[PDB]
């Protein structure tokens, strides 16, 4: 399962 | 035996050839188990292993959620990088992410990954302990200071020690079939003259699963590591791999060589020889 | 800032003729990654070729396979064709069932 929360560059 | 989980991104930009591409591929060791692809017809979150089918609805929506949101963020990441680095809108870019977890035999994590390139260069690293980060340089330092304040590290390293081994321990459970069989190598030494003093051994292994091998070329008994040719491993595209190592060897001399064969498969390391 | 592709042409399995096979054609260690990729038929381009989902090694490098069914002869010469940024022209390599 993927890592869901994601973070801006 | 020890194993991972890696999920792999791949934002490329296309300036005059639409929206950025956005590429997902999800690995158990050395087996692809998941796909998404935004230039597909209908983008979503596709198995590519037997074991993954089994996962209901929700499981299959969420992931496709994950990779269709990615998709947007990361093509606002290349648009951030261009600023970061003074480039123009012109040139074709690459965001690359390489994350997971590995676990020991016993299923707990022995270390977790989270790291970004830009343009094949490393750009943000999480370091092992999932608390700090590494830049390469002041563009990623930019993005350090965002992710710190933003309290980053912290939510992967809850994931890699949460959710990213709690699935990895599933996706082994139901997959113990394939993920946790080792092939090992069917090996053999193969012999082509060059000239009428000088011959081509090379020690071959195929149908090997995973992909870690060793193999290396002595005479006798001292490694030959600078005098050996040695191949990348390849894809036998049945889900086994394939190497070989070569050397140069004066005719007469052969009996002197022996190749020595390393993988998980095996139960002790081969010796092998030219055979007449 | 760009990588060269390196290119390996061989069979799943071993070489024999008359015998159903695959042609293989990995592709590596290439950035960025964008390619052009043929299998050749005695100089002609074989249709219908397939290949693997867009993947990368540790040190960022991309790699691919691309694969087709074939029934290998004695006279019968294949090839596999690779372009790329790197590359000022089409690199051909022969594929040889010694290697």
């Amino acid at each position: 399962e993927e890592f869901g929360a994601a973070a801006s560059f | 035996g020890s194993h991972s989980m890696r999920y792999f991104y791949t934002a490329m930009s296309r300036p005059g050839r639409g929206e950025p591409r956005f590429i997902t591929v999800g690995y158990v060791d050395d087996t692809l188990f998941v796909r998404f692809d935004s230039d597909a017809t209908s983008p979503r979150k596709e198995p590519r292993a037997p074991w993954i089918e089994q996962e209901g609805p929700e499981y299959w929506d969420r992931e496709t959620q994950i990779s269709k949101t990615n998709t947007q963020t990361y093509r606002e990441n290349l648009r951030t990088a261009l600023r970061y680095y003074n480039q123009s809108e012109a040139g074709s870019h690459i965001i690359q992410r390489m994350y997971g977890c590995d676990v020991g035999p016993d299923g707990r994590l022995l270390r977790g990954y989270d790291q970004d390139a830009y343009d094949g260069k490393d750009y943000i690293a999480l370091n092992e302990d999932l608390s700090s980060w590494t830049a390469a340089d002041t563009a990623a330092q930019i993005t350090q200071r965002k992710w710190e304040a933003a309290r980053v590290a912290e939510q992967d390293r809850a994931y890699l020690e949460g959710l990213c081994v709690e699935s990895l321990r599933r996706y082994l459970e139901n997959g113990k079939e394939t993920l946790q069989r080792a092939d090992p190598p069917k090996t053999h030494v193969t012999h082509h003259p060059i000239s009428d003093h000088e011959v081509t051994l090379r020690c071959w292994a195929l149908g090997f699963y995973p992909a870690e091998i060793t193999l290396t070329w002595q005479r006798d008994g001292e490694d030959q590591t600078q005098d050996t040719e040695l191949v990348e491993t390849r894809p036998a595209g049945d889900r086994t791999f394939q190497k070989w190592a070569a050397v140069v060897v004066p005719s007469g001399e052969e009996q002197r060589y022996t190749c020595h064969v390393q993988h998980e498969g095996l139960p002790k390391p081969l010796t092998l020889r030219w055979e007449p | 800032i760009q990588r060269t592709p390196k290119i390996q042409v061989y069979s799943r399995h071993p070489a024999e003729n008359g015998k159903s096979n695959f042609l293989n054609c990995y592709v590596s260690g290439f950035h960025p990654s964008d390619i052009e990729v043929d299998l050749l038929k005695n100089g002609e381009r074989i249709e219908k070729v397939e290949h693997s989902d867009l993947s990368f090694s540790k040190d960022w490098s991309f790699y691919l396979l691309y694969y087709t069914e074939f029934t290998p002869t004695e006279k019968d010469e294949y090839a596999c064709r690779v372009n790329h940024v790197t590359l000022s022209q089409p690199k051909i390599v022969k594929w040889d069932r010694d290697m």
